[PDB]
């Protein structure tokens, strides 16, 4: 077992007070942060708006990098 | 030294019945549940309840440790057997005594001597209780099976030593048939119980089941508190009870009680139990059991006799001398019905499903042991009954009309039930005797009854918390945001 | 710090805690694993795969037990480090010729300092 | 029954002292705290702690049923007050007895008998105390107060029949001023205590405050565990306290000792308690009061006599007979300096602030009992005390040498404290003993000492939740991210 658990570092609550603590913390706990269906959509990405000199190395290290990074 | 908090570990009706008994007595009460039962009527009635977990009974309720852990965590100083599961296993009587908890049941010896019904027969022969003589000991082997069947005469009954519930037992009509039944019995017994002990005895064509309740004291008082008859049966099971036992004369009742006194003294018996008989349609008594669970049939004795029998069990487990010491006179008559989850329109095939409706009868002369409630869910993963219907009156005639009305009232929807079978069999005349004899016998339903029924047409989450580093598993519904 | 019924509790919440269907744990696709101790591999050798003898902790070289060019064998005493006024022997890990003995009795020395090469 | 868990109905210096004594005795301990005190040391020191809520003592430590509810929720067998607050509330002790808990103190009536200062003088008369010849029941009117002074002779003090804390004490030096002083003191008694009742006494010009420290048994033993001199004072409040009482002859000491025993034996008192005494400028030994509790100054008695007086309190509340039966002998000399967030260089006004540094003194002959640490805060709603430095030696002179060290070793920053005054007074030939006398008196700080010291230059979340039959407020940091 290698999960990181909640620790009551001080105090010794009764099982009712444990239940109250858990129901509060569990309903306070954040919802679906970092959502599972964050689609990719590169339409109009800011890197395509920039002017690049025809020989600008940022055409490799910014533009192509940004399109191809997955 | 005395009962103070009672945990009853069984599913449904008996759990409610004995938690009700504790709630009446004012005892502290603790439940346990599997996953389908996490909101059952028993868990919501008890004063405390604890998860055993598991989806189906066999994953959980068999584990002695899973019970006794919940016992010591709740502080249940007393544990009740009920019926089924561990209620009659001496392993658990041992575990409860070694853990130092009150076994609300007969002693390890007193169960060991009666869990195998063979030992009850071996006592019965010595007690002179009316046998189905056969041989008291099992015969050695199929070579003797054919010889004894030829000697004593077929039909013969071939029975596993532990085949209770009507499914470890066979009957044969002719002397050529018996070795295949004896093999079938042995190999199915090995498949269900591992043990192979099997016995053979001469069959009875028209017996009738009867039993009498016995209560016995650590101070030595004994009472024969009532009688019941179980003649109406289907797929070889008890399904209707009639009480006090009808269509029996004093010449039967005499030995039904007095051999019970002898056989319980010969068993050294203390605590509660029953003695069970098969009486011929000709009224001739023969044996089946001396029985040590609280029989599910308890309601009709609970109403015909002045006892909350499990409250009396509390006093007996308390070691109090019995304050009931008279063989009583049972009032009138009463009927009781097991409200099974089977489709009587479909050959009584089992029928699971959601209990989208449940209404069970009330008022004078009628009682319910409701073990399920509206919106619950039923299936063969646990015991087969939704509930029990109970009926009483000054005599059969009044309790019969009360039964017909009660069963016409009793309504369940969302799954098939045996309630319409009860309505039909409470209408079928053979059950209504002439006053000296009555016509119903074993197989009578499955041979003469008029059928009329039409076919019907987030997960939990576990989180671990630590208190000073002591582990404490906690569980919540899978969402609470 | 939380009060429940007024009882004071001190509660430690993991950052990747997820209960009640919560997200956000390991947000960018973090991997977690047992971190490696801040020591060299330690199986069969540490520095001892090389020729250099190195001081195992800070101390004072109170005794030098060898001279430049001496042949030594594994287990032979090379120096004693006084640290905390405890005396700790630092000993040859291999056979060879003591070469470039860098220290003199009474020198202050630091963890990892090369004492000599057994070469 | 025996105690197993003690709730300390108090804060800071004395709550720390009691929680420590409980752990020494092997007793579990429950702290309580108000909104300003939720991070005070005692809250962390106790085995359990409970929020009282509210932001003042009146909203917090003074509500009887909150402390009883804390004892009910904790399962504490016993309640120990501190100084102040409910410690001398007879009817709170009654509420605790009606809850069936062990009140660590005198019985309600044994309190009530001394809580009234007129019945206190009646009891001193019964007990044959050394006493000032006058003993008015509360005076009718100014012309009786003038008649009192005309008979007993001026200087005369007018003193309220109830209250304390130096509040109800007024002194008349002449006959012609007294009538307005009577009416005003009656008004002060009504305003603070509601009772417009005052008595009158012959005042002693430049007196020296002395006390008996007493340990008293439910089974009728009494031990005078020590004697103290308390006379270095401001506004009639104690600031430096010394043991043993420096300069009494043994005739006077034995008179005080046996009088304190008599007073306890007559009141039926048991528990810890003190009897207050005064020696006049002319050497008139006389009674003053009895305090019905373990006084905050007990440590110098502990250090000279060698007794854990709080553990004695536990023994007595358990009902055990005293182990000591021969009164203990001082095995040294000691000084206790109260450290307060109050600027001696500016007339001892409260000057609260953050305790941005707190280097306590340590080493030989030093003890520190403290309610604050580096990063604490203080405010005018509480005592504005911070700590008590206790210094001890074989002799008065050696203990003064050790104090002249330890008070320089004591460093406190971020608020003003009396430390510069302590450093000055331990240097003063007025306060150094001229062999068999020293000049200080209960007016000495106000009237004789050279006070030259230059002056010093969010809300939390809440939820109300029911769990079965329990009602539980849950309260949490206001920004809990989780
Ligand atoms: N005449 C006096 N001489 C010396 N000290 C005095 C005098 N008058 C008041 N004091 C000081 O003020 C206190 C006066 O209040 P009192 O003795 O009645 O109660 P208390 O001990 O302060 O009570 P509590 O701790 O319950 O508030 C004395 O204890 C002493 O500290
Ligand atoms: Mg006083």
């Amino acid at each position: 077992d290698h999960e990181a658990h909640i620790k009551v570092l001080r105090g010794e609550p009764t099982p009712e007070e444990m239940a109250a603590l858990m129901a509060v913390l569990a309903s306070a706990g954040g919802g679906p942060a970092e959502p599972v269906k964050k689609e990719r959509n590169m339409w109009g990405h800011p890197v395509d708006k920039l002017r690049y000199s025809v020989f600008s190395w940022q055409r490799v290290t910014l533009l192509e990098r940004t399109h191809m990074r997955r | 030294s005395k009962i103070s908090k009672v945990l009853v570990a069984n599913r449904g009706e008996i759990a409610v019945r004995v938690i009700r008994a504790a709630k009446d007595a004012g005892l502290a009460s603790v439940a346990v549940y599997a996953e389908p039962d996490a909101d059952a009527p028993h868990v919501r009635l008890a004063d405390e309840a604890f998860a055993l977990g598991g989806q189906t009974s066999a994953e959980s309720y068999l584990v002695f440790e899973k019970i006794l852990d919940a016992a010591e965590k709740s502080g249940a100083n007393a544990i009740h057997p009920g019926y089924g599961f561990l209620s009659e296993n001496a392993d658990f009587a041992q575990a409860v005594i070694d853990a130092g908890l009150i076994w609300i049941g007969p002693s390890p010896q007193s169960i060991r001597d009666l869990g195998d019904k063979v030992t009850a027969r071996h006592i019965a022969a010595r007690a002179k209780a009316p046998l189905v003589p056969g041989t008291p000991d099992p015969v050695k082997d199929a070579d003797e099976v054919v010889a004894f069947a030829k000697e004593h005469g077929v039909p013969v009954a071939i029975k596993a030593a532990f085949g209770g519930g009507g499914r470890g037992m066979k009957v044969a009509r002719t002397l050529e048939e018996i070795p295949e039944l004896f093999e079938s019995a042995t190999r199915e017994a090995i498949a269900a119980f591992g043990r192979g002990e099997c016995f053979v005895e001469r069959y009875l064509d028209k017996p009738r089941h009867v039993e009498a309740q016995v209560i016995a004291d650590q101070h030595g008082n004994v009472v024969v508190a009532g009688t019941r008859d179980c003649s109406l049966q289907r797929r070889f099971q008890k399904l209707v009870e009639e009480a006090p036992a009808p269509f029996l004369t004093d010449a039967q009742r005499k030995e039904i009680h007095e051999s019970a006194k002898r056989i319980c003294k010969e068993a050294g018996y203390y605590g509660a139990g029953t003695v069970e008989y098969l009486v011929g349609q000709d009224g001739l008594i023969s044996f089946l059991e001396v029985n040590t669970r609280l029989q599910v049939e308890h309601p009709v004795t609970e109403e015909t006799s002045g006892i909350d029998l499990v409250r009396q069990q509390f006093k007996i487990a308390n070691g109090e001398p019995l304050d009931i010491t008279e063989d009583p006179t049972p009032r009138g008559h009463s009927f009781e019905f097991r409200i099974n989850g089977e489709d009587a329109g479909r050959g009584f095939l089992p029928a699971p499903g959601p209990v989208t409706k449940f209404v069970a009868p009330t008022g004078p002369g009628v009682r319910m042991d409701s073990g399920v409630e509206t919106g619950s869910v039923i299936g063969g993963q646990f015991d087969s009954m939704l509930a029990k219907l109970i009926v009483t009156g000054a005599t059969r005639e009044e309790a019969l009309e009360r039964s017909r009305r009660a069963l016409a009232e009793f309504t369940v929807e969302g799954l098939a039930t045996v309630i319409p079978f009860h309505r039909a069999v409470v209408s079928d005349p053979a059950f209504i005797g002439d006053g000296e004899k009555f016509d119903v016998h074993t197989r009578w339903i499955e041979t003469e009854w008029n059928n009329t029924v039409e076919p019907f047409t987030v997960p939990r989450q576990t989180v671990v918390v630590e208190v000073g580093g002591r582990r404490l598993e906690v569980s919540l519904p899978g969402d609470l945001a | 710090v939380v009060e429940v019924g007024g009882r004071r509790l001190e509660v430690s919440l993991p950052g990747d805690l997820a209960i009640g269907g919560g997200g956000g744990a390991a947000a960018p696709g973090v991997v977690r694993k047992k971190p490696k101790p801040r020591k060299r591999g330690g199986g069969g050798a540490k520095a001892a795969s090389g020729d250099a003898v190195t001081a195992p902790m800070q101390g004072t070289v109170v005794k030098v037990a060898v001279e430049e060019g001496q042949e030594v064998s594994a287990g032979d005493l090379v120096v004693v480090l006084e640290a905390m006024k405890m005396e700790n022997p630092v000993t040859a890990h291999k056979d060879g010729t003591i070469t470039g003995l860098a220290v003199e009795a009474g020198a202050a020395i630091t963890q990892g300092t090369v004492i000599a090469e057994i070469k």
